């Protein structure tokens, strides 16, 4: 009978249509023949993929799912809640046969045979597989699955876009589901193990994918590091308002409507982040004066700390670096130049690791105290270490060269007080002595003075003016545009740039300039300058004893004898043996001439060094 | 970081001193009056262009007041009060204090006349040193023959000595006389004094002056000399902070300090060749001159890297060096003063050189020959001090002569 | 008797006739009725495979035709049903012509291409063919196929071309936005245009319709999206729509508006391009800094170059350093500014700063030769020429343009060094003395008349290669080009194409006509300029020989007075006189190497020989 | 190429110059008060070889006015007020033997005056001299100015003059055979004009403007850069073929391009005495008025190459040279100057040499005896010229 056709497309059991729970199909024999089961089975089909559906939106209707997955529910519930009403009036007015109902859903099971199959594909792996799956037949051919897929996924966009309008006018994350592609790691250590992206969950539906990236990420750092809590208010309240009010969401704009939007949205913040690291920040001012302190362009100030802190250095690291360097540091600020210029608030001074114990001299630090300024400005440890290794390197031979010019002042107040007055014919032997020790001096001296020239010039300051000065105030390769062609943003001399730029230029700085030729079959070129430095640490430790006998000299020949000649020919037997052992120390230095140049010259970098070192 | 003190003796070195100070006051901003000029900001920070506070260190040769003044601790000495009126009238910042007021044309007048009044002169030293917080250098500026510089200077720099033990560095920037009955026996008095109680001397010729520039030109020409030196001590650098460290790298021996200079006159690599030539050198050379060391100057800003390197390779090929001495050229990259035009570029190069030769004989040819000529108990101090000083001039004269040959190995 | 043939035509069983008979009466009519009714299946059955996301885009539209096809076929089956209910009395006659009226019609051609697609699916200016799944191409072309196959039928061809409007409306969406915006969306593999500047617009040759294949045409498709790319990669403006509108040919792939509106599209995108280099990157501007640093427009540039590098040109390649020419040339070329933030460069200030002048070891002599089948000869000159410039002047146009820069730089020597030697020959101190010997007086003589038709012959040659070959030609390049430019600033030569042919001819003839295109031109031009410079060395060093023939001089200048005067003074006119018959030797047979290819190839070439032929003789 | 300094001496030297200078500071649009004009930097014409660049952006020229009388040297400043105060020279000469005592004595003032004017210049190139062959104040200072610069300088740098002779005082004679000896063994070019004959091409001041119309288009190519004839130096060596017939004359034209090398050819259009029979030896044509259709040129070359006469050891070629016109000045024709050096210079020699030869056998303390000397000096200086034009002609040049 015909009557019994719309109690199956409900999914009710007759007294002959039966069927089971689930994956069966509708074997009902015995009506007429199997000339009439025959076509009957096609139009059965229709009925079976009515009730395998209508069990997926009931064991999820809203529950059990807390994902974008909801909203497609939404959309699955639509499309069957339309369906019954097309089996209503189908069966209203009265049917002579079972072909005619055939007809009419015949145009339904295009519609029935997508939605299925994107339900199949449920409990599955269903983050991204779900959403790229819809979007995946959007354009698409057989406008009646095209016109099913379009409708399934502009009311399933809704929720995806509710995270992309929460990143660009709030600058925040409302993500739970495994999803947005900006996730926060949890290891909170600088500004870039926080917010990165993943190119994997990039969708093929957003165009820019690069520059929300830089408009939520921007936003986090323009209201948690560097507040300003006036300017945020100000852009939340505008952009959201011509956001909502005209176009009435972000998914009802269209794909061009998106890149003017954020465009004129990305160039927005970036005027305002090079204008608080510039104008008020003082980026490359600090940065510039990030010199003057850690890499020994103003030699006066570490000239003074060096003069006017000769006694606390000498002791072990027992100070309290409370009262003691902050003596020494304030005096020498008055000596030198530092006194007069604007930042000398932000110079401290501190002994690094007190616990190891080995001496005053080499425990010394400068610190540049960047404490707010509203910047960090990702000068973390990373860029930090190798940025005080640098100075403790270059602190090493400005030590070395503060005590080679006092050796200097030394022995010529030796040479006129005592050596020239010492009996008219003992001089010939000493004033031949005192000469070779003035003169190995000025062999040190030498090697010391060009090495710095060689650090303070090509190494530091060549790489100052190319990495900062060049990509800050001077254009890049990249141009060549008559604009009056076609038809408050102020634009100034900074040459705008994100953060994850800022880092890299001042990272690549200072990645320039220690490792960059020499600082890192034999040692290393860092380590074969300390066993030369060592040698000068040792010759002038060993040189003190030489002045101490010569005052002692002096002393015999004013009061004068058979005990004074078996005194007086041990301390001159005291010469001939040091000034032997200063010929010991001397070609150590001529081993220095042997090994560097044998070093030096397999590099082009270093080939002008193996002549003037 | 010690600051340095000035002497001013004789009639070169008053004339040459305020050429000196004039120099040290355009370049640093401060005018006749001794007030200060608002520093100007240098080009190595811009700000956010939309289209006090000084970096140079004045206090080593001028003390501060409480009205911002800047007065130099210069020390004037002379005879005749007419060469006085003209240096303090010119620059009216001179303390008045300083000025002393005593003529003297033989040596042995200028040295009697530093005995009788030691304590006038030691007590105006020592003023001068409570002014400064930390002292590492005096200076000088005296005549080796001619005025009274050159026997009263001679009395000054033993009274160093006595006084604060020798530990303080003397420049005594000598100038030399031209080529006078009195003129030969002055200068190898001095001489023997010059080389006992000093630590570095910067020979000029007034003879071989006139050649560079072509009296008030030749004042000028030292000045732009002894101005360069201190250039890195001033406007502070990555090196050479202190004058006892730029010439410990120049003087390799007690006896060998005797500097000579040179003036460059464009770009920054045939200025390094320039200063090569001989005929730009203030002192005389004669032959091919083995060079012991040197350091070329470049005050004017260079922003030039890479080009003074080739400059410096160049220059060590065309200078024949002394065996026992490493071949090594140094050049320090002086800052150019923001008071002063950035357009010139200047270049100043002093080193150490066996050219000393044909100096220091040239006075002995001419001791001698005077001596035999020509020729109360005055007559037997006054011979005696003639062999003192004949034996002690040979003592470096033997010594440059033996420098050439490798030696000091032994 | 006729219920069971009523569900046969649905693909489905009868009980006696077929699966989805032994009783054959009379019944002759439905000998083709179940033949018509067997194959309806075969698109039901099309359309549950072919409608999967491969196989292309333009069959999914198709599967959609023969879908309301399937629904059009269903609708008359209740009108047989309606039929065979009530009171007919009609029966076994008019069966066959109401089913087959409006259905066998359009039954048997969506039949015969569907057939077709399964059958090739059994089977699998630029190129990249080998066309994967039949999607596109294969679908098409048969179509066209069709038609033509059932020309003289109104009642048939009438479907098809029906047919082939709506399956094909997808494919001119595609077709439609490349040539008017740019745009090469798809999805698939589904298109002509492949985007993969040369080896990235590949076209696909193995799925293009008949219309589709002429050489001209598919260039036409082809540089039109190419040439709207780079007004689209250097301004920025993604999807233009330039406040206004356009056509949008919609009609079909078949009509007589598709050749022209495939031209009107051509011209839109030469325009807008032409526009860009005109206006925008000041092309005019290009091409005047071109000819003055390689055909030497101002010499005041390389004239001053040569004079300060003379010393250093002259000796060979071993004996200089790269280093110190190359820095000489900055200083008198380039002028060093400061790339500030915000300021503009415009294109007679970038070029200036970015020429170099490399010295790498070849010849002038070889590089000539091997592109067809000292150190003024190996010196020349590169430009990077930034985009979208490296597209029109391109690297066949600068290596027939560079050409020209080595040859100009040579004579400049050439005549720098004659110009040179008249000023030691004839009034210097050694070479003009007062009172020696007649006999010497003679030698000098005829020494300065040998260098005075030497000097004439470079300034002659010269005369030519710069006036009558280089400046004579860029008359009418450059008379076309402002009157081009006067054009273009109204508009909101006329094709991109046909300029890049207008300056190969221009630098192609400034190469054939200065002689460096022959094997008997060139090898004179070599041996004749070689000869110059041979003779112009030689008379440096006589310079040194002409104090030992003058006592006078000997005396004011430190073997004196014996035969060996006289015997250096035969060495010196035996060698002076085997110069004098050589330049006599080459010369002749240089004109006559003009005179041979003067009269076949190049009439401008023999207006030389016409003047050069009355100079010398004389 | 090259800087360049001019030398003007005499009083007929100073109004030359006046009028030179004037037309040089017309072609480039320098106004008469040391301004400069904007281009109708970013400049493609060259007026730094005869102009000196300055701080405060004036322009003053690189000439030395050398004078006996201050009468010419007010008319030249307050006429062209943009001249160097100290570049020019002041103190009657009439002879040229008190003439050539007033350089003798200030010959160390005035070669360092001319110091002044190398160091200005980066690389100097040529020396040039506007004078009168006949006069006493700029023959006599004058052959001792070409003198003093030749032996210091020393073949480096070229000297060019521009002479005018004179036409018709009876001491005239006296004074220009001594004078045209030192031009021929210490100048290394030389420009013959006539008085006479440049009345007639307009047809004092009128014939000024016809000098300044030639020394000035002859460095056309020099100053206003080209494909050809940077410099100087390159456009002389075609002239002049041996150091011993430097001597060179010129042509005025005054409408086509074919038509213009007609008419230069001619002997009517000439600055010096032509006489019946004359031989070029070597030719230079100037078409400065903007000539580019090159199809009429090259019919008026090889027209003028098989139709003027010849010098057989020399070939004969007619090079033209395509100059550049002025911006700053209208465009009103073509203009032609045709320089050459030909045969026809032996008349006006001989005719200096029958006035001196009939001088000497009328014969019109110490300086007797030497004046002598100097005139027999001199006779053969000239008359060996006049044998050297002689030899070349004929076919005895070709042979021991």
């Amino acid at each position: 009978i015909l009557t019994y056709l719309p109690y199956t497309m409900l999914g009710s059991d007759s007294k002959i249509f039966t069927f089971s729970n689930n994956y069966t199909r509708l074997e009902i024999p015995k009506d007429i023949n199997n000339s009439f089961s025959s076509l009957l089975r096609e139009v059965f089909e229709f009925a079976i993929l009515y009730k395998q559906l209508a069990i997926v939106v009931d064991r999820y209707k809203g529950t059990l799912v807390s994902a974008i997955k909801t909203a497609y529910i939404a959309i699955l519930e639509a499309q069957l809640n339309k369906y019954v009403n097309d089996i209503n009036n189908i069966f209203n007015n009265k049917p002579n046969s079972i072909l005619v109902v055939y007809n009419s859903i015949f145009p339904w099971i295009s519609i029935l045979r997508f939605l299925y199959r994107v339900s199949n594909r449920l409990n599955r792996l269903d983050g991204y597989e779900f959403l790229t799956f819809i979007y995946s037949f959007t354009n698409h051919g057989d406008p009646k699955i095209r016109g099913i897929a379009v409708t399934a996924f502009t009311e399933v966009v809704k929720p995806y876009y509710n995270i992309v309008e929460h990143w660009i006018v709030k600058g925040e994350l409302i993500d739970n589901n495994n999803e947005f592609f900006i996730i926060f790691d949890q290891e909170q250590n600088e500004f870039n193990s926080i917010i990165k992206l993943l190119p994997k969950k990039i969708p093929a539906f957003i165009k820019s994918s690069d520059k929300i990236f830089q408009i939520g990420k921007t936003l986090i750092f323009l209201n948690k590091y560097c507040r300003e809590l006036k300017w945020v208010n100000q852009y939340n309240v505008k952009y959201s308002a011509i956001l909502f009010n005209n176009h009435q969401g972000l998914a009802s704009m269209t794909t061009n409507e998106m890149i003017k939007l954020i465009d004129s949205q990305y160039n927005e913040i970036l005027t305002f982040l090079t204008q608080i690291i510039q104008g008020n920040n003082k980026l490359f001012t600090h940065v510039y004066n990030f010199k003057r302190f850690y890499f020994m362009e103003t030699n006066d100030f570490i000239d003074a700390i060096m003069v006017k802190g000769k006694d606390v250095f000498n002791e072990s690291s027992v100070n309290i670096s409370s009262t003691y360097l902050r003596k020494v540091l304030q005096d020498a600020i008055q000596i030198s130049s530092v006194k007069n210029f604007e930042y000398v608030d932000r110079l401290d001074s501190r002994v690094l690791n007190p616990q190891h114990g080995n001496l005053g001299w080499e425990s010394f630090t400068i610190e540049y105290k960047i404490d707010d300024l509203p910047m960090s400005y990702l000068f973390e440890g990373h860029q930090h270490l190798q940025y005080l290794k640098m100075f403790h390197f270059l602190w090493k031979l400005r030590q070395l060269n503060n005590l080679l010019n006092w050796h200097f002042e030394m022995f010529n107040e030796l040479n006129h007080n005592v050596v020239t007055k010492l009996s008219s014919r003992n001089r010939r032997p000493l004033a031949k002595s005192l000469s070779i020790i003035t003169s190995i001096r000025f062999h040190f001296t030498q090697f010391l003075n060009e090495l710095i020239a060689y650090l303070s010039y090509d190494v530091i300051e060549e790489n100052f003016q190319q990495h900062i000065v060049r990509k800050l105030f001077y254009n890049k390769n990249d141009l060549l545009l008559n604009k009056s062609f076609m038809n408050d943003l102020p634009k100034f001399n900074v040459n705008l740039l994100t953060i994850d730029e800022l880092v890299e230029l001042h990272g690549t700085y200072i990645d320039s300039i220690i490792n960059s030729s020499l600082l890192n079959t034999n040692i290393s070129y860092i380590d074969q300058i300390f066993n030369i430095l060592q040698t000068i640490f040792n010759f002038i430790n060993t040189s003190q004893e030489f002045y101490s006998l010569v005052v002692t000299f002096g002393l015999l020949v004013r009061s004068d004898e058979l005990e004074q000649d078996q005194e007086d020919l041990e301390f001159q037997l005291h010469k001939i043996k040091r000034k032997i052992y200063k010929d010991i120390y001397q070609h150590d230095y001529k081993r220095q001439l042997n090994d560097l140049k044998n070093d030096l010259n397999r590099d082009y970098n270093l080939k002008d060094l193996s002549k003037l070192l | 970081p010690g600051e340095t003190i000035t002497l001013q003796v004789g009639q070169c070195g008053n004339q040459v001193g305020l050429q000196y100070w004039q120099q040290l006051a355009t370049e640093h901003g401060i005018q006749s009056d001794g007030s200060s000029t608002p520093y100007p900001k240098d080009i190595n920070d811009l700000q956010l262009q939309e289209l006090k506070y000084r970096n140079d260190h004045p206090e080593l040769f001028f003390t501060l007041s409480d009205s911002n003044t800047y007065t130099p601790r210069s020390i004037l000495i002379d005879m005749e009060p007419s060469v006085i009126a003209k240096s303090t009238s010119a620059l009216p910042m001179f303390n008045p204090r300083n000025v002393h007021l005593s003529a003297a044309n033989n040596w042995i007048n200028g040295y009697k006349y530093g005995t009788e009044e030691e304590e006038t002169l030691l007590n105006l030293i020592d003023r001068e040193v409570d002014k400064c917080d930390n002292l590492s250098n005096f200076q000088l500026f005296h005549s080796v023959a001619g005025g009274t510089g050159s026997g009263v200077g001679s009395k000054m720099l033993e009274v160093i000595s006595d006084r604060y033990g020798h530990k303080k560095l003397l420049n005594t920037f000598s100038i030399f006389p031209s080529n006078v009955v009195v003129q030969p026996y002055n200068t190898i008095l001095t001489l023997k004094r010059l080389i006992d109680y000093s630590d570095a001397t910067f020979v000029f010729h007034n003879d071989s002056l006139n050649r560079i520039e072509n009296f008030l030109g030749a004042n000028k020409l030292i000045a732009l000399v002894s101005a360069s030196v201190s250039n890195p001590l001033r406007f502070p650098g990555y090196m050479y902070s202190s004058m006892e460290s730029i010439v410990s790298n120049l003087i390799p021996t007690p006896d060998l300090k005797f500097l000579t200079s040179s003036i460059a006159p464009l770009n920054e690599y045939d200025m390094l060749l320039e200063l090569s030539n001989d005929r730009y050198k203030t002192n005389r050379v004669g032959g091919d001159t083995s060079y012991i060391s040197m350091l070329n100057y470049l005050i004017g800003y260079n922003l030039d890297q890479r080009e003074i390197r080739k400059g410096i390779l160049k220059s060590q090929q065309r200078i024949s060096f002394v065996p026992w001495v490493a071949r090594s050229v140094l050049v320090v990259h002086g800052k150019k003063s923001p008071y002063l035009k950035n357009t010139n570029l200047e270049g100043i190069q002093v080193t150490n050189n066996t050219s000393m030769i044909d100096v220091f004989t040239k006075i002995l040819k001419q001791f001698d020959l005077l001596i035999k000529r020509k020729a109360v108990e005055e007559e037997n101090e006054v011979m005696e001090m003639f062999n003192e000083s004949r034996e002690s001039v040979k003592s470096i004269i033997d010594e440059y002569k033996a420098c050439k040959e490798i030696t000091y190995l032994d | 008797i006729i219920r069971e043939l009523l569900f046969t035509l649905l693909g489905h069983e009868g009980h006696y006739i077929q699966y989805s008979n032994l009783d054959i009466s009379l019944k002759v009519i439905t000998k083709k009725l179940v033949k018509f009714g067997k194959f309806y299946s075969g698109l039901k059955s099309f359309i549950q495979v072919f409608d999967n996301n491969k196989f292309g885009k333009i069959v999914q539209k198709f599967c959609s035709e023969v879908r309301k096809f399937l629904s059009s076929y269903q609708q008359v089956l209740i009108n047989v049903e309606h039929e065979f209910k009530f009171n007919k009395n009609f029966n076994l006659n008019m069966l066959d012509s109401l089913l087959h009226q409006e259905i066998s019609n359009e039954m048997t051609h969506l039949y015969q291409i569907g057939i077709e697609i399964s059958r090739i699916t059994e089977e699998r200016n630029l190129y990249y063919g080998k066309f994967d799944c039949c999607k596109g191409g294969l679908l098409l072309q048969v179509i066209q196929e069709r038609m033509v196959y059932y020309k003289g039928d109104p009642t048939s061809l009438d479907f098809l071309t029906q047919l082939f409007d709506i399956v094909s409306s997808d494919y001119i969406g595609m077709l439609n936005q490349w040539l008017l915006e740019g745009v090469i969306n798809d999805p698939f593999d589904e298109f002509m245009i492949r985007e993969k500047w040369n080896e990235l617009f590949l076209i696909k040759i193995d799925g293009l319709l008949n219309q589709f294949q002429n050489s001209t045409i598919q260039s036409k498709i082809l540089n039109t999206g190419k040439y709207l790319n780079i007004f689209k990669r250097c301004t920025g403006l993604h999807n233009f729509e330039s406040l206004k509108e356009k056509l949008t040919t919609i009609t079909s792939l078949a009509a007589p508006d598709l050749e022209l509106k495939i031209d009107e599209f051509y011209h839109r995108a030469n325009k807008m391009l032409m526009k860009l280099l005109f206006d925008g990157y000041n092309f005019p501007s290009v091409v005047n800094i071109f000819q003055r640093l390689f055909l030497f427009a101002d010499s005041f540039q390389i004239d001053n170059f040569i004079d300060s590098t003379f010393s250093e040109l002259k000796r060979g390649k071993l004996k200089i350093s790269v280093s110190r020419l190359q820095k000489q040339y900055d200083d008198i070329f380039k002028e060093k500014i400061e790339n500030k933030v915000g300021v503009r460069p415009s294109v007679y200030d970038v070029l200036k700063k970015n020429q170099k002048l490399s010295v790498t070891s070849e010849s002038l002599y070889k590089v000539v030769e091997e592109l067809m089948e000292p150190t003024i000869t190996s010196v020349d000159l590169t430009i990077p020429l930034p985009f979208p410039l490296n597209l029109v002047l391109n690297q066949q146009l600068s290596y027939q343009y560079e050409i020209m820069f080595k040859l100009l730089i040579n004579i400049k020597f050439i005549s720098k060094y004659n110009s040179s030697n008249w000023q030691e020959m004839n009034y210097s101190k050694i070479w003009t003395n007062s009172h020696f010997n007649s006999s010497v007086k003679k030698w000098i003589l005829r020494c300065r008349v040998l260098h005075s038709r030497i000097c004439s012959f470079i300034h002659e040659l010269e005369n030519y290669i710069v006036h009558d070959v280089i400046e004579h030609n860029f008359e009418e390049i450059k008379n076309l080009i402002h009157t081009t430019a006067t054009n273009l600033a109204t508009s909101e030569i006329s094709t991109v194409e046909q300029l890049i042919q207008k300056f190969l001819d221009y630098s192609s003839t400034l190469l054939n006509d200065s002689l460096l295109t022959r094997e008997e031109s060139l090898r004179q031009l070599r041996k004749m300029l070689d000869f110059i410079f041979h003779f112009n060395n030689y008379i440096v060093q006589v310079k040194k020989v002409l104090v030992l023939l003058n006592h006078e001089l000997f005396n004011e200048y430190s073997p004196m007075d014996q035969e060996s005067i006289d015997k250096r003074f035969a060495n010196l006119s035996d060698t002076f006189l085997m110069q004098y018959e050589k330049f006599g030797e080459n010369l002749v047979t240089f004109l006559a190497t003009i005179k041979q290819v003067g009269e076949r190839e190049n009439q401008g070439l023999l207006e030389l020989s016409n003047r050069l032929e009355l100079c010398f003789p004389e």
